[PDB]
RNA sequence: UCUAAGGGUCGGGUACGAUCAACUUAGAACUGGUACGGACAAGGGGAAUCUGACUGUCUAAUUAAAACAUAGCAUUGCGAUGGUCAGAAAGUGAUGUUGACGCAAU
RNA sequence: GCUUGUGACGGCCCGUGAAAAUCCACAGGAAGGAAUAGUUUUCAUGCCAGGUCGUACUGAUAACCGCAGCAGGUCUCCAAG
RNA sequence: GAUGGGGAAGCUCCGUUUCAAAGGCCUGAUUUUAUGCAGGCCACCAUCGAAAGGGAAUCCGGUUAAGAUUCCGGAACCUGGAUAUGGAUUCUUCACGGUAACGUAACUGAAUGUGGAGACGUCGGCGCGAGCCCUGGGAGGAGUUAUCUUUUCUUCUUAAC
């Protein structure tokens, strides 16, 4: 099917953000203005939860799971569409066109991703997702 | 060596703790094809490189020498 | 008279290998614990010339197993072998051009080149260009494994001792005339100091048995005893026939 | 017609002894000696000068700041971003199809 | 036009060495610098660079080959016996 | 002393014009005490015999040659516990970062 | 135009045409680190110090070697009409 | 070319990482205290050998009877060591931007690993730079002038950074 949709995962093939993973929240399948190529709009992961183990202590913990994430308009020729798909309801409002264009609006999107994606790391959802892609 | 050109940067360059000594050179030179016009350089020596502004307009340079630090030995010329 | 050539010779002063431009020395990986019992992949990174050199040299490397490190290999191309390509080394390797295997793990009628004679020595046997040894047979109780070497010569050796499959590469490289001096003169410039040579007939007696005379000529047999001794030995040493060899060679 | 000499010691013409020709401000001519040209940075992975990066003789690199001596992605100032396109991609593929080799011998182990 | 009747590349010899070795010569040579087709990609652009070394321009790779020519009878005769006996050891 | 041929840069709706800068080559007049590559610079040629194929090499200071070398041809030894060679000896050494498409010896 | 530099290419090889010190980068993620205030000297500016030996001149039909202020010999860069 | 070694009556010969128990760094442990032990590494095992090879950083003007990229003037740059102030970064802790190639004044990074640079033949034509050569105008100085020549000669330069 038209299998770029509303929550494919995704690895970033190029740009600062290459190899890491994302999730498609919003697909432009034909066109912009400007970015005038098939595009889609992805929360990716910047910074990725480091393992932890049992030796780790209370606080420890606390700081290894912190996740920095990103917002990205992304072409589609720059992805590869990963078999695996992440719900994306938390922040389909947060990405969003308007999001990009305005700084704090970037800032307050990757705020909302970025406790969305916390969450979900805690009680192991997509347990793939939270972690690095290694080459 | 450098050179600026930022006449706010300026007058922050020269009460640097370092700027003890500075200059200020005079040149005769024309404007665009016709008649000719006095140009003035403004040299701070800060201690590893030597800063000069070219202030082009004869006004600006007048009152810029008034500014300069009442401890500031100024070269004239 | 004085020492001639063929003896100045062994004390290597003006006569020692001309090395300088080599790549390594080419061997097959230490025999160790994945050789042995398993196989160890490898990638060939480059294939490259080697002065003084005929055949190319493939530089192909491994992961450590003991250690968090790429060690690097030198072996001599077996002629097919490529960059990139996947080298698998071990008892139970598999049988294609490039691995290396234990010839006891080869069926007869293989194909392999650069061979150890025992086990271990990381290789010995055809490594010049275009050379090759063939198995011929196997005897599995007291496990030998008998070859062809490049020679003629049939030998028997251990059936742990390892070989890789395919043919050197570069062959036919003596199939082209060397044409002039010059050519010469490059090739043992980056080999040794054997090139050119005075004919022991052209020189003097002090210089040589075959010194001397007022017409040019050997005056003795030139077929030397194995039992003369040094200054004596020029010429056809230990020579049981001699003559144009006419009607086919080859080892019935 | 105005000729010049080598301002060091050495006469001869070897690669650290390259010359340069240059008007004064006297108005006269003089050598001036010249540092060999730097070589371009080169990609791990192909081998291609690597683009983004300053270049310059080896010592000099740690006269200047960090950031001409990458680009900001991945493997930055090391491979080719070409050549990183393809570590991912490959990559990816291979850590999949590990998955899709496990199970299917997993079926071969419980039928048989 | 046509230059030269018949020693083609060979004509840098002049009249020296002799026909023979000039003939010879003149078949390794045209094998060598002759441009031949890549396994791997299609393109017919493998070169020779130092006896045994074929590279493709394009694309890249490097095969260790004949001194003379990118395979050697010997060589291909050798790869389908490889085949050959391979082919009974899974079977 | 003339003629002829060989070029650059520009604006042209979605056929030419205007300009600047180079010796090259060929042809035609005229002219002189028939001279003119005017000094300088710059291959003698031909027909054969002997002999070494060639380029290369040597007797510094009486021999440069037809002598030596060479590519080419052919023979010999040797699979490493080896061939050839070094050393008074040795847990010594050359070939050897080598392996018969190789090393050594004619 | 001349000399020199340099680039993108092309020819050539049974010849394919050094090494090491040293400098940087990346992969890695041990660790360290903020809100009543932390992190940062690969950004800027600022401060101090850089020892030891050689350095004259000739380099050739007179400064070197040939018994010598010897028509010999002795490595090299710059190069006008 | 030393050293553990092996030969040699011995002067000494061999071997150079070799049949050797071959060593030193980073910080943590001290708040009797000055440096003992606690980790984990790293097993690389001398040293001499280039005033043409490799290689951190300087230029112009002036100056002496005779020195000068070395003195003087002025303007730089490197290496080591100290460090404060500004800037940048952070409540989403370790920067944003660009689809991308990649941008930047910055933008933490031990062990370990890996990549690059240092680093490389020769010839040929072609393209471009520099200095030199040729040359118009102009502003100057000189020369020639019976006659002729808006003429002949010359000055009009710009370093590293
Ligand atoms: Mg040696
Ligand atoms: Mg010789
Ligand atoms: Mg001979
Ligand atoms: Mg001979
Ligand atoms: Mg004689
Ligand atoms: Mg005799
Ligand atoms: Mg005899
Ligand atoms: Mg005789
Ligand atoms: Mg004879
Ligand atoms: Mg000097
Ligand atoms: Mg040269
Ligand atoms: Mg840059
Ligand atoms: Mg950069
Ligand atoms: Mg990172
Ligand atoms: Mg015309
Ligand atoms: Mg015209
Ligand atoms: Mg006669
Ligand atoms: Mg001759
Ligand atoms: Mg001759
Ligand atoms: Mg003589
Ligand atoms: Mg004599
Ligand atoms: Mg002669
Ligand atoms: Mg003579
Ligand atoms: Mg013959
Ligand atoms: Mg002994
Ligand atoms: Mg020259
Ligand atoms: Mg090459
Ligand atoms: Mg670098
Ligand atoms: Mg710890
Ligand atoms: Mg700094
Ligand atoms: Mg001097
Ligand atoms: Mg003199
Ligand atoms: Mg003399
Ligand atoms: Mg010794
Ligand atoms: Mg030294
Ligand atoms: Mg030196
Ligand atoms: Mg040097
Ligand atoms: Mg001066
Ligand atoms: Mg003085
Ligand atoms: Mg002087
Ligand atoms: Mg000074
Ligand atoms: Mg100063
Ligand atoms: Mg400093
Ligand atoms: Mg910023
Ligand atoms: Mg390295
Ligand atoms: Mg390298
Ligand atoms: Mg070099
Ligand atoms: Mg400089
Ligand atoms: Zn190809």
């Amino acid at each position: 099917a038209k299998f770029l949709k509303a929550g494919k995962v995704a690895v970033v093939v190029r740009g600062r953000y290459a190899g890491k993973k994302v999730v498609i929240v919003k697909p432009h399948d034909e066109g912009s203005k400007s970015h005038p190529f098939g595009h889609a709009l992805v929360a990716g992961i910047e910074r990725y939860p480091l393992k932890v183990t049992k030796k780790h202590g209370a606080k420890k913990v606390a700081k290894r799971t912190k996740i920095k994430p990103f917002i990205k308009v992304v072409n589609y020729n720059h992805l590869l569409p990963t078999r695996y798909t992440l719900d994306v309801e938390a922040f389909k409002s947060v990405v969003s066109t308007e999001t990009f264009e305005q700084p704090s609006q970037r800032e307050e999107a990757k705020k909302v991703v970025k406790k969305a994606f916390e969450e979900r790391h805690q009680a192991g959802k997509n347990q793939w997702f939270f972690s690095k892609l290694r080459f | 060596a450098r050179e600026i050109t930022d006449i706010k940067q300026f007058l922050e360059l020269t009460r640097r703790a370092d700027v003890k000594t500075a200059t200020v050179k005079i040149n005769k030179k024309l404007n665009k094809a016709g008649k000719p016009f006095r140009q003035t350089k403004f040299k701070v020596r800060g201690s590893s490189s030597l800063y000069t502004l070219v202030i082009n307009d004869a006004g600006k340079a007048k009152k810029l020498i008034q500014s300069l630090p009442p401890t500031l030995k100024v070269n004239r010329l | 008279g004085r020492v001639i050539r063929n003896q100045r010779k062994g004390a290597g002063s003006i006569f020692t290998s001309h090395t300088r431009l080599r790549q390594g020395a080419a061997k097959l990986r230490t025999l160790d614990y994945a050789e042995r019992h398993g196989y160890i992949r490898g990638i060939v990174k480059q294939i490259v010339h080697d002065s003084g050199r005929g055949a190319p040299l493939a530089k192909v490397v491994f992961r450590d197993p003991y250690k968090y490190r790429l060690r690097e290999e030198i072996f001599i191309a077996n002629e097919g072998v490529h960059t990139g390509q996947f080298i698998y080394a071990g008892k139970k390797a598999s049988l294609n051009v490039g691995n290396v295997l234990p010839l006891g793990s080869v069926p007869e009628g293989t194909i392999v080149s650069n061979v150890e004679e025992k086990p271990g020595d990381r290789g010995a046997l055809a490594r010049a260009s275009g050379n090759y040894v063939i198995i011929i047979g196997h005897n599995p109780d007291e496990n030998k494994t008998r070859v062809r070497l490049p020679s003629g010569a049939k030998k028997v050796i251990s059936s742990d001792a390892r070989g890789v499959i395919g043919v050197i590469a570069g062959g036919g490289r003596v199939d082209k005339p060397l044409l002039k001096a010059g050519r010469a003169f490059h090739k043992y410039r980056l080999k040794r100091n054997s090139w050119p040579k005075t004919r022991g007939v052209a020189m003097n007696p002090v210089d040589h048995p075959h010194g001397g005379g007022n017409h040019q000529h050997i005056g003795k047999a030139s077929t030397i005893s194995r039992g003369a001794v040094s200054g004596q030995k020029a010429g056809l040493i230990a020579a049981r026939r001699t003559g144009l060899l006419r009607g086919s060679q080859k080892t019935q | 017609a105005q000729r010049v000499t080598f301002r060091r010691r050495n006469p001869y013409n070897t690669r650290s002894n390259k010359i340069k020709v240059v008007k004064t401000p006297g108005g006269i001519l003089r050598a001036q000696h010249v540092k060999k040209l730097a070589t371009r940075p080169k990609c791990g992975d192909c081998g291609s000068a690597l683009q983004g990066i300053s270049t310059l003789r080896p010592r000099q690199y740690a006269t200047v700041s960090k950031t001409h001596k990458t680009v900001s992605r991945a493997y930055g100032g090391s491979r080719c971003a070409n050549c990183v396109k393809e570590r991912i991609i490959r990559a990816f593929l291979i850590e999949e199809q590990k998955i899709v080799k496990k199970v299917v011998k997993e079926q071969t182990e419980a039928a048989k | 036009a046509k230059r030269t009747k018949k020693v083609g590349i060979t004509g840098k010899y002049g009249v020296r060495y002799g026909s023979s070795l000039r003939r010879q010569v003149k078949k390794l040579e045209i094998q060598q610098h002759a441009r031949y087709d890549c396994s791997f990609c299609g393109k017919k652009t493998v070169k020779r660079g130092a006896a045994g070394i074929w590279t493709c321009s394009c694309c890249k790779k490097t095969v260790a080959g004949g001194a003379y020519t990118v395979s050697t009878a010997a060589a291909a005769t050798v790869r389908s016996t490889i085949r050959r006996l391979r082919e009974m050891v899974e079977a």
